[PDB]
């Protein structure tokens, strides 16, 4: 209107330009897929990042099949996870990495606590969290070769007496997968995509892409009102 | 549709 | 060996605290009339954030304000005309705090990047560029406030606070003693002391000049998320996850009044005072803000209108109220 | 009797369609801002359905009085509204089907296609495409008086040397571009969407999610069946009378007007199928 | 060991402090609120003439 002075109109024009830039940036940002990379450092997590690519948060951007993934690693935090875990509420997916070879390894602390049990309790606390009720989790069971070479020497029953199967690799791996998946209290809205690592080009990335595609399909279904 | 076509009646 | 000595010191401290409690604030305040029902509306609705708001801060001129969002935006709003003066992009979208300099020249931000970024607004080039970065904390940056144009005090999730020197880039003072992640920070009106609330359910009063803790306040049963100084500089209010606010006094060295309600079970994210200190505003997780009577502990008013959790709450210097919520909207009452 | 029940059916369809379309338009205008593509599509569909339903009382009056008592300009604008909004409603249905197919079967491209700006562009293109038939109905539509019967009839006027050929060609073109293409597109898109959803790990994971998939399939089948049942009879009747054989009976006239009533019932029921069944719309209303 | 000694020293420093009665603190807190009660736009609604956030 004519009420605004010469500088007021310039200020309004600047605000409109800023708003246009903001909406363009938001359109670009909402077109990208967020992956919260959790797990343990001893489990082997940097190797997965190196495979996929080819001081508190490490952000990795990579493009696969015309889809932009931003993976956020929060393994450098040494504080309470509760106070900042809600920042990733709208994350597209979680990637949880655990090492199968660490079934009998003890923690670095003086307490006799199994590393596999600590990984299981971390997965239980993350999956059964009020912020990730409908967030899909991709489970990466790493170091399958080392686990296969180690299972022939040490039985799996040392971890827990519940296991009664043979000491073969396939049965033990399936039992570990089912034990991890049984921690998912909310089996209705959340799906866990378990996948043993392949250590081969375009294998883990393809699995993550498939899970992300399923999540995007569900999001589009909700957006259309069909779901 | 069809209510505005040349009908015989 | 010396643990018994520490226990005896704690017993002496609590006995001295009990001795000084010769009366009750509620008993003394019975002679003042109630504030009444506070009714106010969202006279301004700032829109333009496409993610959850985590922090906002008013400027010293009571007109401009700064807001930080999870999409990596520091937006400077002119509250009178709803215009956007600046929209600073952030190198890290995970921002949990923001600050406005008392001179109106600089804006601070920080978060999970463990870095306090200082941006200059009065550059000759005409665009807001990064002026300084303070990467000295090993935990996430939870709060930051400007003492001056060259000094800024920050609190981190590594149970420490730090007074920095902006022109140099290195911290000049380190405040340690908390056993939990420091979540809230508040400067005194005279900028000589400050108070910090952490996850250990205790608030510590620190001296800027000396650099060591002077008083410690307990009483909360959960983590302290918010803190704010009383306008006179002698008391301060703390909000916790126990759905309770508490008013502590520095001189009395004990809690004075607890603000809570039976049906309130959600934690407090932000606390603030009015210009006169009569109203204590607090943002809650139940999508609403509560305006308590700071002397009668009565729920004087309710501010509703946010569809998500109210995260940040600020009161302008002249007393003429901004609320930022996870619904990507700012509301000025 | 029949006339009475026929006009009662016409009035019921008119009232239901008008009320539903007005309610949907009012909800979209104020309660739920048009920020998504689906909301824009629903708004355009509701507007087209309401404007088509506005035509119904004139056709009921023509059926009862057996003549057109209104002016030539009113007849022209009514015919143009009918044709234009029928085409707009059908094309909006087709584009909603294509949009949902793209969202499901092409999730990566859906990020670059389901922008509200692109939805507005698609709607503008749809309305401009229907503008051809609208302008044709404005230019050629009119009212003429027949003397040997002393009856004033409102319809599309063509040159009398080849009026029959032009009318048959126009009927064939409308039938093709309003039934054959949209029905095939809807069938293909929804079948591909359902086939893709059968392979989605989320939907088959649990019994409740299988129930949700069954509900989605039921909704899609209901939409397709409603469209087919409402639009096939009138088009088949018109084609049969245009090329098969020519006859005039009271029962034939009553069935013809009932087929027209079903064609309008399609637009009457569209708000129920597309607005009052979307989960986002239900949440916004509550 | 050293942490316990540091805690003991901090408790000794905190214990050797001057404290006042809670009655005086409450009286000063009420006095400040009553002195500035007229300068708080939130406590008393400001007429739209002086309110910069006009409709
Ligand atoms: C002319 C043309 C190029 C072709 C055409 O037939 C239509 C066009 C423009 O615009 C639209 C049409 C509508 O049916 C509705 C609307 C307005 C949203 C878009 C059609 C139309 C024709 C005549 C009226 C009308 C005349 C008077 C009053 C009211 Cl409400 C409508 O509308
Ligand atoms: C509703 C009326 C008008 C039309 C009927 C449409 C439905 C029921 C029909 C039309 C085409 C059909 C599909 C044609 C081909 C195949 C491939 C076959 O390997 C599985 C079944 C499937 C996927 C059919 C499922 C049923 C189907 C979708
Ligand atoms: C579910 C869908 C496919 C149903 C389709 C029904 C169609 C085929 C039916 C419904 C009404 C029918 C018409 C009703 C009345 C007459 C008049 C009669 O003298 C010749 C046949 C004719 C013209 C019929 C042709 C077939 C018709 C159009």
């Amino acid at each position: 209107g004519c009420t605004l002075s010469a500088e007021d109109k310039a200020a309004v024009e600047r605000s409109k330009m800023i708003d246009r830039n903001l909406r363009e940036d938001g359109e670009k940002a909402a077109r990208e897929v967020k992956l919260l990379l959790l797990g343990a450092g001893e489990s082997g997590k940097s190797t997965i990042v190196k495979q996929m690519k080819i001081t508190g948060i490490v952000e990795t951007h990579f493009t696969f099949k015309d889809l932009h993934f931003k993976m956020f690693d929060v393994g450098a935090q040494r504080s309470e996870r509760k106070k900042w875990i809600h920042c990733f509420e709208g994350v597209t997916a979680i990637i949880f990495c655990v090492a199968l070879s660490d079934y009998d390894l003890v923690l670095a602390e003086d307490e006799e606590m199994n590393r596999m049990h600590e990984s299981m309790k971390l997965f239980d606390s993350i999956c059964n969290n009020k912020w990730f009720t409908d967030t899909s989790i991709i489970l990466f069971l790493n170091k399958k070769d080392l686990f296969e070479e180690k299972i022939k020497k040490s039985p799996l029953t040392i971890c827990y007496p519940e296991y009664a199967g043979s000491n073969t690799y396939e049965e033990a791996a399936a039992y570990i997968q089912c034990q991890f998946e049984d921690l998912n209290k909310r089996k209705d809205t959340k799906e866990i995509y378990t996948h043993f690592t392949c250590s081969t080009d375009t294998k883990n990335v393809q699995f993550v892409f498939d899970a992300v595609t399923d999540v995007i399909i569900k999001n589009n279904l909700k957006d259309c009102g069909l779901f | 549709y069809g209510g505005f076509l040349r009908r015989i009646r | 060996q010396l643990r018994q000595e520490a226990e005896q010191l704690k017993n002496q401290i609590r006995d001295a605290r009990k001795a000084c409690a010769d009366a009750t604030l509620s008993q003394i305040t019975n002679n003042i009339d109630p504030v009444g029902r506070i009714q106010m509306r969202t006279r301004r609705t700032l829109r333009g954030h496409l993610a959850k708001i985590y922090a906002m801060h008013w400027g010293t001129d009571s007109r401009l304000l700064v807001s930080a969002s999870q999409d990596g935006k520091l937006i400077i709003w002119d509250s009178y005309t709803t215009n956007k003066v600046h929209a600073i992009p952030l190198r890290s979208s995970w921002v949990m705090t923001c600050a406005y300099a008392p001179s109106g020249n600089y804006v601070a931000c920080g978060g999970l990047d463990n870095i306090c970024s200082i941006y200059n607004l009065k550059t000759r080039e005409g665009n807001v560029r990064v002026s300084r970065e303070l990467a000295g904390h090993t935990g996430y940056l939870s709060c930051c406030r400007f003492l001056d144009d060259n000094q800024i005090v920050t609190s981190s999730g590594d149970t420490t606070c730090a007074l920095w020197d902006i022109e140099t880039g290195q911290q000049t003072t380190t405040f340690t003693g908390h056993t939990g992640d420091v979540m809230s920070l508040s400067l005194a009106p005279d900028t000589r002391l400050f108070v910090s609330g952490a996850c250990d359910a205790s608030a510590k009063l620190w001296d800027v000049r000396e650099g060591m803790c002077r008083q410690t306040f307990t009483g909360h049963e959960s983590d302290i998320n918010a803190i704010c100084f009383f306008p006179n500089g002698n008391a301060f209010a703390t909000g916790s996850d126990d759905a309770t606010c508490r008013l502590f006094d520095l001189r009395a060295d004990q809690e004075l009044m607890t603000y809570s309600h039976d049906n309130i079970i959600c934690g407090i994210t932000s606390v603030s005072f009015s210009k006169s200190g009569r109203l204590l505003l607090a943002g809650y997780d139940d999508f609403n803000c509560n305006v308590w009577d700071a002397l009668k502990a009565d729920r004087a008013g309710v501010l509703a209108g946010h569809d998500n959790r109210v995260s940040c709450l600020g009161v302008t210097d002249d007393g003429m109220v901004a609320t930022g919520s996870w619904d990507s909207f700012l509301k000025i009452w | 009797a029949i006339p009475v029940i026929i006009t009662a059916v016409y009035s019921v369809v008119f009232v239901v369609g008008l009320v539903g379309n007005s309610l949907v338009m009012f909800v979209i205008i104020r309660y739920t801002k048009m920020k998504t593509a689906t909301n824009i599509y629903i708004f355009n569909l509701a507007l087209a359905d309401a404007l088509v339903t506005t035509t119904m009382p004139f056709q009921s009056t023509v059926y009862l009085m057996n003549s057109w008592p209104f002016g030539d300009v009113l007849c022209k604008i009514v015919i143009s509204i009918d044709y234009y909004n029928m085409f707009t409603s059908i094309f909006t249905l087709t584009m909603m089907s294509v949009d949902r197919y793209i969202a499901v079967c092409h999730p990566v491209k859906a990020l670059d296609f389901r922008t509200p700006l692109k939805a507005k562009i698609i709607n503008i293109c749809i309305w401009l495409l229907s503008s051809s038939v609208g302008i044709s109905a404005i230019v050629l539509g009119g009212t003429k008086v027949r003397e040997d019967v002393d009856v004033i009839e409102c319809s599309l006027q063509f040159p009398d040397d080849d009026y029959s050929w032009w009318d048959l060609f126009m009927k064939i073109c409308v039938f093709i571009f309003a039934f054959v293409i949209p029905v095939l597109i809807i069938i293909v898109c929804y079948t591909l969407m359902i086939l893709r959803l059968k392979s989605v790990r989320l939907l088959s994971g649990s019994r409740e999610k299988d129930r949700n998939l069954r509900r989605i399939t039921r909704l899609v089948l209901v939409v397709v069946a409603v469209f087919v049942v409402c639009w096939t009879p009138i088009h088949i009747f018109i084609l049969v009378e245009a090329l098969g054989s020519t006859s005039h009976s009271t029962a034939a006239l009553s069935s013809y007007y009932f087929c027209i009533a079903l064609g309008y019932t399609n637009s009457s029921l569209n708000p129920i199928l597309y607005a009052f069944l979307d989960e986002n719309f239900k949440r916004c209303f509550r | 060991i050293a942490q316990a000694r540091k805690l003991v020293e901090q408790l000794k420093m905190e214990a050797n402090i001057d404290r006042i009665k809670v009655s005086k603190a409450a009286a000063d807190l009420m006095a400040y609120c009553e002195a500035h009660a007229k300068e708080d736009p939130l406590l008393t609604p400001v007429p739209a003439s002086e309110n910069p956030f006009r409709e």
